[PDB]
């Protein structure tokens, strides 16, 4: 299992989280916030294959997630900040709910 | 849930604490080892075992809301930032980072 | 929608001489199944109270005085007045209650005056 | 899945014991609860909800109380989570559930109890009964069913009547089915076993409703009384907690080859797998169930009062016929 | 010294009415030493809270009775479902006020609800006594399918039996259905000319508009509908001709809480007479008993007999005796052309309009 | 029988109102709650009719997703809301309900007063 996202951005941005090591419709995707200068945060999580979303109170009503079904491709969308950006999936053994795969990162600015 | 361990940094030629504010005889905290540059690593699970793939030179314990990590051997692996991250509520919350050098 | 006007608008006459009020419909309102017609006279002069003075076109109401009278079928109708009194001095409206015109619909008024 | 084995009993029954590209596989959450109460099942369940999303729900009770199924099934509802009841009250069967209700319950029906229970008259050919019942509910779907049964087979019953001096004048059967409750069951039979129809060739028969719990016999229930109510003695827990696995783990696989994704609850307390169970067997094991969730294979048993005043097992039912362990009735003396 | 008697309403003026017709029924009651101290809630959603809360909150004031009045207006989902359950776990009788649905009478659930209004298979019952009027003896009756459509259908099936008559078609649809057309064309080919509809307002309007277009409300049709099927804009898409019914002082709510006020404080005062009297446990956490008394206070509640109508039940824990209006559209206007006696159906001056015309009884059959 | 009405009321543009029109002295239950319009030097405009029992509303068509009705029977007391009012929409409303007479619809025989608007 590997994971691929966009490129760096410089308004609303779309990121996009692509999965070629599994069945993409099985496994949920949660979004990170690692914003320098301290640990890290958590955004919300989204079931391929159902669609039922979830999302965090401090986050609410900023950030919106969305799947494809088709390209197997994950989209996250922020409208109206600048911490690096991850996308990560469970190991799937569940209960734990920790985080095992990490994606590359996409760095925004404004 | 809110987390706070000590110290922010660390000088060593050692030990880490984190200290919270267990699920029915399980223990929720992991460890993540993050260079620079590089995404997280995860670590430990289960607060007493580890993972698969991993050096042995690691090993942690703890229990209830005050759980510690000590590495032995030290060598130059262990040279990046590291927290804790609980998993007894949602949403999830990790530690304030703590360098080694 | 049944639009109708009555015809003149005003008049300014000696009282006590009789005077006629039409009110032309564009369809016939008649209804045979229960032999009714939809007719309904209306007056509002003083604390706006719209109150029908005459309906059916040909039975007044309980406390109208004997000289009014209503007259008319189809879409021709006649509101005949054998006295003019100044108690009569008031705004009037023809409106219709069969249920196939979806709204209703009101008179296009007469303010009197002498 | 993410079981849960929730146990709420005061029986002595240990969570060690519990404890001893797959998206889900198996995982076990062991409690044992001893409070039945509202308040008590709302924060255990919302507790669990909170903690990881546990997907499997199996129950077990120790009371004989009905309110803890109807407790189960509002949960159910609200949770969109399948629950199974093993023991007791949870077990016990309701009447109507909901469409959106998927609770999911275990013993015989009461229709279901009525053709054991004429399958056994056959076979000692008592071809002469009547039926007493009284204002208890589910009289009258005990009528209905009753009279169906009898027109459509090669027996050719005699029903002679349906059931207050004149009611228990007019009796003159050999073979009388009844229908009531416990605490109207010792006053009914009182009144009659003082007119004179208990004794030698008078054979009463009643459900499981009028003789519930074992070893509570009361001090007027004459020796002789047939009745069938679910196996208790050998089918133990552990076939019947590892059957709530078992019926799960087929289903949750069979659901991921049709449809590529795993259902979950709302993992919160605050604001599918229902058609998929009518097809299934594990090892052999019909586990199916019916269009009103229902068994299909129910396990249930024929008991007798002996004269020593206890209920022991005199027939077993199987497939779909009995299989009496006598065939030819013996002579029990009452009072 | 003092009975609690719980409640649960809405509006700030529900409970100030309430609690008015309390104290003023502690007048000519005598004067002894007991009284009641009456405990009120308002509601919840996320009936799990509905639930809880209000288990804990009249448990802890150890209450005799649980009233419960119309749920709340935009959440018409909303049922006093999870408030029977709670209450009926220690067997703490519960009175009803305004809901009709037909799945409380089922008592092996819903162990101790009562109400004080006559649910819809009193209108079967009511469609039973109307053919027997009009000397018809076939009549085809569509239902929902669902619980109350079963319900209905045994209801009108029992009601059949009696005068040992029969149905000659029985349609059934599943609520919200797109296409009836089969079983519209099904009713249609038959011979029997007696229709009757039992369903929500948007499938009585579907089934309105489907058999406008297939102009099946001709003349020479007889139709008869309940009181769900006329609400709303199944109104505004109703066919002439129709004949439905409606209660009295349906929630009308203010002679609905003196009554059962009235009867609760009765009941009591009866009760507390006697002796083997028992008290509402704590049962907040850790009771795992149950009400001593409770069967007996629930045979003592429903065998009450009252004049002031009268105010009698029957072994189905409801209310009857009561009153109706007969209604027959006419102009898209609906008009009370009868009153329904408690038993006699005598109807009034008004002359009634057919499908179609004139006023001439239509038959039932195709010959 | 008389009917009381909401007293004067005046709104801003883009606000909403919402109004009512007491009841007493007949049979409310099974009655139609008509609503009218009077603007000065024009003519009136009936809006939309209420069916007490079953709640059973009808809408003009020019006042489709203008407006909004509810009622109550405990109270007797009738509620309506206006939507997007705006300085058009100045005029004076009335609360009617429709009469049967010799078993007949007859027109408007229950009548309100009052109740500005701008
Ligand atoms: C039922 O009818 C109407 C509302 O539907 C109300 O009648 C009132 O009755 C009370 C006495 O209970 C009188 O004091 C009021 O003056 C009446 N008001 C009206 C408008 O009639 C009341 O809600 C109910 N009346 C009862 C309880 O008979
Ligand atoms: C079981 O009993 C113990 C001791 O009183 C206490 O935890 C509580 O009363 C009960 N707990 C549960 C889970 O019912
Ligand atoms: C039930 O499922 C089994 C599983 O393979 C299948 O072979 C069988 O045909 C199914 N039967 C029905 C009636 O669905
Ligand atoms: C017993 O049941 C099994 C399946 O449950 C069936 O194959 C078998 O034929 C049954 N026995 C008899 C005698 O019919
Ligand atoms: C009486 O009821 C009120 C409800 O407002 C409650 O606050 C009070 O504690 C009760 N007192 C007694 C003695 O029951
Ligand atoms: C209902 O089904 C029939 C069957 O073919 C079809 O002809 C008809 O068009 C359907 N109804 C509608 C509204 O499409
Ligand atoms: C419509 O109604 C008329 C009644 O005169 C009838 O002749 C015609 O067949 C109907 N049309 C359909 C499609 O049912
Ligand atoms: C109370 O119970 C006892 C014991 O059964 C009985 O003797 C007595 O008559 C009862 N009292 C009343 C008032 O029913
Ligand atoms: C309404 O019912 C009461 C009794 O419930 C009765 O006295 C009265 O006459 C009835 N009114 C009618 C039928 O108009
Ligand atoms: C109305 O019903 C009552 C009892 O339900 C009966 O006594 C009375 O005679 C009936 N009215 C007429 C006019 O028969």
């Amino acid at each position: 299992v590997q994971l691929q996202q966009s490129g760096a951005e410089l308004a609303s941005v779309k990121i996009s989280c692509k999965a070629t090591g599994y069945t993409f419709r099985s496994y949920w995707i949660e979004w990170l916030k690692q914003r320098p200068g301290h640990g890290l945060e958590w955004i919300g999580e989204i079931l391929p294959g159902s669609g039922r979303t979830n999302y965090n109170e401090k986050f609410k009503g900023k950030a919106t997630i969305t799947a494809d079904t088709s390209s197997n491709t994950a989209y996250m969308q922020l409208s109206s900040d600048s911490a690096v950006y991850y996308c990560t999936r469970s190991r799937g053994t569940m209960i734990t709910r920790e985080f095992t795969y990490w994606g590359q990162g996409a760095l925004v600015t404004v | 849930i809110v987390l706070t361990q000590s110290p922010a940094s660390l000088a060593v030629s050692a030990t880490i604490s984190c200290r919270a504010s267990e699920y029915y005889g399980t223990t929720l905290m992991q460890w993540y080892q993050q260079k620079p540059g590089q995404p997280p690593k995860l670590l430990i699970y289960a607060a007493s075992n580890v993972d698969s793939g991993v050096p042995a030179r690691f090993s942690g314990s703890g229990s209830g809301t005050d759980f510690s990590l000590n590495i032995h051997p030290v060598e130059e692996d262990d040279i990046a930032m590291y927290f804790c991250q609980q998993s007894r509520k949602v949403p999830s919350t990790f530690g304030g980072g703590t360098k080694l050098e | 929608d049944i639009v109708m006007t009555q015809s003149p608008s005003s008049l300014a006459v000696t009282a006590g001489e009789k005077v006629t009020m039409r009110c032309k419909s564009s369809q016939s309102l008649l209804w045979s199944v229960n032999q009714n017609n939809y007719l309904s006279w209306y007056q509002q002069k003083q604390g706006q109270p719209p109150k029908l003075l005459i309906y059916g076109a040909s039975i007044r109401e309980s406390w109208v005085p004997d000289r009014f009278t209503g007259s008319g079928s189809g879409t021709d109708f006649t509101l005949t007045i054998s006295n003019v009194h100044a108690e009569d001095l008031a705004v009037y409206y023809c409106q219709h209650n069969h249920g196939s015109f979806l709204p209703y619909t009101f008179g296009g008024g007469t303010k009197l005056e002498i | 899945l993410n079981i849960a084995v929730l146990l709420g009993h005061s029986h002595d029954v240990t969570e060690r014991e519990l404890r001893n590209g797959l998206p889900l596989d198996v995982n076990v959450v062991a409690l044992l609860m001893n409070r039945t109460d509202p308040k008590s099942l709302i924060t255990h369940v919302c507790d669990l909800m909170s903690g990881a999303r546990i997907h499997g729900l199996v129950f077990g009770d120790d009371t004989d109380q009905e309110a803890v199924a109807q407790m189960l099934d509002f949960i159910s509802s609200q949770t969109f989570i399948p629950i199974l009841g093993i023991h007791g009250g949870a077990s016990m069967i309701m009447a109507d559930k909901d469409p959106t209700s998927t609770f999911f319950q275990f013993g015989a029906s009461i229709q279901q109890q009525a053709t054991v229970m004429l399958k056994i008259m056959q076979d000692y050919d008592w071809h002469v009964f009547s039926l007493v019942t009284t204002i208890f509910p589910g009289y009258r779907d005990f009528i209905s069913f009753i009279k169906t049964t009898v027109d459509n087979s090669f027996v050719g019953w005699d029903m002679q009547n349906v059931i207050t001096q004149v009611q228990l004048k007019k009796i003159h059967s050999s073979v009388i089915l009844l229908y009531c409750s416990k605490d109207e069951a010792v006053l009914i039979l009182s009144e009659a076993r003082s007119l004179g129809l208990t004794g030698y060739d008078f054979f009463w028969i009643v459900p499981s409703l009028v003789s519930g719990n074992t070893e509570l016999i009361p001090k007027e229930f004459p020796s002789g009384l047939i009745s069938v109510s679910y196996d208790d003695w050998d089918y133990s827990l552990e076939a019947r907690v590892r059957d709530g696995l078992g019926i799960l783990t087929t289903a949750a696989s069979s659901m991921l080859e049709k449809f590529s994704y795993i259902p979950e609850a709302k993992a919160s307390c605050y604001g599918t797998l229902h058609q998929f169970m009518v097809n299934v067997t594990w090892d052999g094991k019909d586990l199916s169930f019916t269009e009103e969730g229902y068994q299909v294979h129910p396990r249930l048993v024929v008991i007798v009062l002996n004269k020593d005043r206890e209920w022991e097992k005199v027939g077993k039912w199987e497939n779909q016929t009995l299989s009496l362990r006598h065939a030819v009735w013996p002579r029990y003396k009452s009072f | 010294k003092i009975v609690n008697i719980g409640a649960v309403l809405s509006t700030r003026k529900h409970e100030q009415m309430f609690r008015e017709a309390v104290n003023q029924a502690n007048k000519r009651h005598g004067s002894w030493k007991i009284q009641l101290n009456a405990t009120s809630v308002t509601h919840k959603p996320n009936a799990i809270q509905m639930a809880l809360s209000v288990c804990e909150d009249l448990i802890s004031s150890q209450v005799y009775a649980i009233l419960v009045s119309h749920p709340p207006t935009p959440n018409d989902h909303f049922t006093p479902t999870p408030v029977s359950y709670t209450a009926g776990f220690y067997r703490i009788p519960v009175l009803g006020l305004t809901t009709r649905m037909s799945i409380y009478s089922d008592k092996s659930i819903h162990l101790s609800f009562l109400r004080t209004v006559p649910p819809y298979s009193h209108q079967s019952s009511v469609w039973f006594e109307m053919m027997r009027v009009y000397n018809w003896n076939h009549i085809i009756l569509l239902v929902s399918d669902d619980h109350e459509g079963r319900a209905a259908q045994k209801r009108l099936e029992t009601l059949l039996e009696e005068r040992e008559s029969k149905a000659e078609k029985v349609l059934q649809f599943d609520p919200g259905t797109k296409n009836v057309t089969a079983l519209l064309m099904e009713a249609r080919d038959l011979e029997a000319r007696v229709i009757i509809l039992s369903a929500s307002e948007d499938d009585a309007a579907t089934v309105y508009r489907a058999a406008a277009m297939l102009n099946m409300t001709g003349s020479g049709y007889v139709w008869l509908v309940g009181e769900r099927e006329i609400s709303g804009n199944a109104l505004r898409y109703a066919p002439d001709g129709i004949i439905g019914l409606q209660l009295i002082n349906g929630k009308n709510e203010s002679a609905h809480i003196s009554d059962a006020v009235g009867v609760v404080a009765q009941a009591v005062h009866e009760l507390l007479e006697k002796e083997n009297i028992t008290d509402p446990p704590r049962g907040c956490v850790g009771n795992t008993n149950i009400w001593k008394t409770g069967p007996l206070f629930k045979r003592v509640l429903m065998s009450s007999k009252y004049a002031d109508g009268r105010v009698e039940f029957n072994e189905d824990g409801d209310r009857k005796f009561a009153n109706y209006s007969i209604m027959n559209l006419q102009n898209r206007k609906l008009v009370q052309v009868g009153i329904y006696n408690g038993t006699h159906v005598i109807p009034n001056d008004r002359k009634i309009i057919w499908p179609g015309g004139e006023t001439e009884k239509p038959r039932g059959y195709q010959m | 029988g008389q009917m009381q009405q909401s007293g004067a009321e005046l709104v801003k543009p883009g606000a909403s109102v919402k109004l009512s029109c007491k009841t007493s002295g007949f049979s409310f239950s099974t009655s139609y709650i008509n609503w009218l319009k009077q603007k000065p030097g024009q003519s009136l405009e009936w809006i939309a009719w209420i069916y007490a029992g079953t709640d059973g509303t009808s809408y003009n068509q020019k006042f489709t997703d203008k407006a909004q009705l509810t009622v109550d029977t405990s109270s007797s007391t009738a509620y309506m809301q206006f939507s997007s009012l705006t300085t058009d929409d100045s005029a004076i409303y009335y609360c009617a309900r429709e009469g049967i007479y010799y078993g007949n619809y007859a027109g408007f025989t229950y009548w309100g007063q009052g109740t500005l608007v701008t």
